[PDB]
């Protein structure tokens, strides 16, 4: 399949070039996969999900996206235009208020949820988290990453908009998750985006268009752009059996485009996410 | 726009 005049992104998935504009991918497109988008939220009713999201947990007094924060981000995963897996099922983990803003306990109990969570919902191609959000380092935090990975979750994290090591940050230094860093459309590092040995790889991150609340669409920035992408990524090769949630990473390392991005700190792995399809 | 927050660990 191809989605023409795609975002730049999902463009830069399928091709070994920055610059093109078409989005080729198999037509499976991640159904029977499942994927937690723990961020701020979903907004469920956006038709650009066509009735494949849904929100299953919340920890504050509303299961709403009243920042758009989290419904951005679980477009790029599977949003009809916007989405890597275009078929791939949406679940949202509401673990950061309206302002983006959510403490480490939350953030700790959310992942929990979704590795108990995940025990009874249909997802045969198998369960993805996206985490798009960070902090300084913990050790709580990155063990909860790690516990949720180890629960049989294919787990991908931003790397950070620090412009700095990510071994600082968690759940970014958690090494047993994907730690995804940041690159725009010409194949330079995001400026923002963090770096550093414990970074898996890199996704589009930079200028981003994707569905927001109200209805609407927007482009943004981040780490948290780049990560969804990765997480979209190994819910489309699981679903076509390339991979599963405990080798997706690698096998997304595996196969990335090598050697193409620019301003790559030494120690940082120069690998660019991308699903080798060839029609 | 980007990312989320942090502290407390639990």
């Amino acid at each position: 399949a191809a989605q023409t005049n795609a975002p730049w992104g999902l463009a830069r998935i399928s091709s070994t070039s920055p610059g093109t504009s078409t989005y080729y991918y198999d037509e499976s497109a991640g159904q029977g996969s499942c994927v937690y988008v723990i961020d701020t939220g979903i907004e469920a009713s956006h038709p650009e999900f066509e009735g494949r999201a849904q929100m299953v947990k919340t920890y504050y007094y509303s299961s709403r996206d009243g920042n758009g924060h989290g419904t951005h981000c679980a477009g790029t995963v599977g949003s009809r235009t916007y989405g890597v897996a275009k078929k791939t099922q949406l679940f949202g983990v509401k673990v950061l208020d309206d302002n983006g803003s959510g403490q480490y306990s939350t953030i700790i109990a959310g992942m929990d949820f979704v590795a108990s969570d995940k025990n009874n919902r249909n997802c045969p191609k198998g369960v993805v988290a996206s985490l798009s959000l960070g902090g300084g380092y913990s050790s709580s935090v990155n063990s909860a990453a790690a516990r949720l990975q180890s629960s049989g979750v294919m787990v991908a994290v931003a790397a950070g908009n620090n412009n700095a090591d990510a071994r600082n940050y968690s759940p970014a230094s958690e090494p047993s998750v994907c730690t995804v860093g940041a690159s725009d459309r010409y194949d330079r590092r995001s400026s923002f985006s963090n770096y550093g040995s414990v970074l898996d790889i890199f996704g589009p991150g930079t200028s981003i268009l994707s569905t927001w609340i109200g209805g609407s669409t927007r482009s943004i920035s981040g780490t948290s752009m780049a990560t969804p992408h990765v997480a979209g990524l190994a819910a489309y090769l699981m679903t076509l059996g390339k991979t599963t949630a405990a080798s997706a990473c690698r096998y997304i390392a595996d196969t990335a485009n090598k050697g193409d991005l620019s301003n790559i700190p030494f120690g940082t792995v120069n690998l660019l996410a991308y699903n080798n399809y060839q029609a | 726009k980007g990312e989320a927050d942090a502290l407390s660990l639990d």
